[PDB]
């Protein structure tokens, strides 16, 4: 697993070879799909080894959105240094993975024959996608995880090739998604920062470091936030909102060059504050408009070597749309309520126009590289900064 | 998927 680029150059990749994406260091200056459509499609379920077999996990069954839950809790990703692992709750994992459109089909997973314990899964929803000059109904591609114990024995690429043989069944032939490791062939590349929000616990879990030239005294008052935000009119986004988000969002998004196209309905789900999942603040100003809105996801982590502590409470920036209120006012106001809220720290990506704030308001940098792709469609790459689209 | 990512 290449995590640099550098190192992706002098790899082989047996699987993605196969399949149609671009190949790594080849410029493309095209646009459009690889491969057409396909007008028949395998009817039958790809070959698992011996022992396993495919399951549809019907979330709404409470035991089976369980056992995602801990399938995730026990063998999803986990740190460069193996120190904290990604800790999504059930109801999260409701909301990523039931946006409108879903289907139960497309909650692909792996079970023991014998035992029917779940040790596979791999995940599509559809949303509408806007690259360069072209919108096209495609997939969003997550949660795709083997258990420990069955790595390595090229589970994950059946895992690949039988969401695509779901998802070319309803008549989609692209897919979005994102992953740590450098495959054939990224679109952009991001890299996540931090802020802190709780220094002395970040420190104490080593997930920071303190720079040793600083105190922790000193940290701490680095690092202080104001107890209440600035900006006038912030409250939380409510119903009588939804159709004022859809419109600044979408206008805001033009800009970019990749970036979900959302419908009304889209828009209450990815958006309409659920406690402990998503958070949405709008401004209305002295006029009652909706000017501005901020929002974040939470993603907890938890902390490997004590698992019984409480998880590493992180905030994930989401979509910050700004017309009226400084970008950099946002973020400190989105800071403000993340601390509010009980985080310990407030991650976001260096894309959209992300950078014009990071570094002004003291984040870090992160270590790793967030790579962006897309499948069956190739198309020039683009920076970070016109990335406009913001997965789970 | 997503990258669990902290302060480099
Ligand atoms: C990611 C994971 C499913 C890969 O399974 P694995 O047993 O380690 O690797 P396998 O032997 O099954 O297959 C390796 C093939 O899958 C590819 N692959 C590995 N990780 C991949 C990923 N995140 N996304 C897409 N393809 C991946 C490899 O490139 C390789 O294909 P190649 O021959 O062209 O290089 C597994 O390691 C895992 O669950 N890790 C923790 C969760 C995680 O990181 N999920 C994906 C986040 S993007
Ligand atoms: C993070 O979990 C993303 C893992 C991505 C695995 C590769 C997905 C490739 C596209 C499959 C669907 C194609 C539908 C046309
Ligand atoms: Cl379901
Ligand atoms: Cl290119
Ligand atoms: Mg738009």
């Amino acid at each position: 697993p290449a995590k640099t680029m550098e190192e992706a150059s002098k790899r082989s990749y047996q699987f993605w070879d196969t399949q149609p994406v671009p190949k790594l260091g080849e410029v493309v200056n095209t646009h459009g799909p690889v491969e057409p459509d396909k007008d028949n499609i395998r009817q039958e379920p790809y070959t698992l080894p011996q022992g396993f077999t495919w399951d549809a996990l019907d979330l709404g069954d409470r035991g089976v959105l369980k056992e995602l839950y801990t399938l995730l809790n026990e063998n999803y990703v986990e740190d460069d240094d193996n120190m904290f692992r990604f800790d999504y709750s059930p109801e999260f994992l409701l909301w990523a993975l039931r946006p409108p459109g879903w289907l139960p089909q497309w909650h692909c997973g792996v079970r023991v024959v014998s035992s029917r314990k779940l040790v596979g899964f791999i995940s599509a929803i559809p949303a509408n996608i806007h690259i360069y000059d072209t919108e096209k109904k495609m997939v969003e591609i997550n949660f795709l995880c083997v258990h420990k114990k069955l790595r390595s024995k090229r589970v994950a690429p059946v895992l690949i090739r039988e969401i695509t043989r779901r998802v070319h069944l309803e008549g989609i032939f692209q897919a979005v998604y994102t992953a740590g490791v450098v495959l054939p062939k990224p679109v952009g590349t991001c890299r996540y920062w931090h802020r802190s929000l709780n220094p002395r616990k970040l420190i104490e879990v080593k997930f920071s470091h303190l720079s040793r030239n600083m105190t922790m005294q000193r940290t701490m008052k680095l690092y202080r936030l104001p107890e209440t935000p600035k900006t006038a009119g912030l409250r939380p986004m409510e119903t009588k909102d939804i159709p004022v988000v859809h419109q600044l969002l979408t206008r805001y998004l033009k800009q970019f060059h990749l970036t979900p196209v959302m419908s009304q309905e889209e828009v209450e789900h990815w958006f309409y504050p659920q406690e402990n999942i998503i958070d949405t603040f709008v401004v209305e100003n002295a006029n009652g408009e909706v000017t501005d809105f901020l929002s974040f996801y939470t993603l907890p982590s938890t902390i490997m070597n004590h698992p019984t502590h409480k998880s590493l409470k992180a905030a994930y920036s989401f979509y910050n749309v700004h017309t009226q209120t400084p970008l950099l006012d946002l973020m400190s106001d989105a800071l403000v309520l993340a601390k509010m809220k009980g985080f310990d720290v407030f991650n976001a990506l260096d894309l959209m126009e992300n950078k014009t704030f990071l570094e002004k308001l003291k984040f870090g940098i992160g270590d790793g590289n967030l790579q962006y792709y897309l499948y069956n469609w190739k198309c020039p790459s683009m920076g970070a900064e016109k990335v406009g689209l913001v997965l789970q | 998927g997503n990258l669990l990512s902290k302060f480099r």
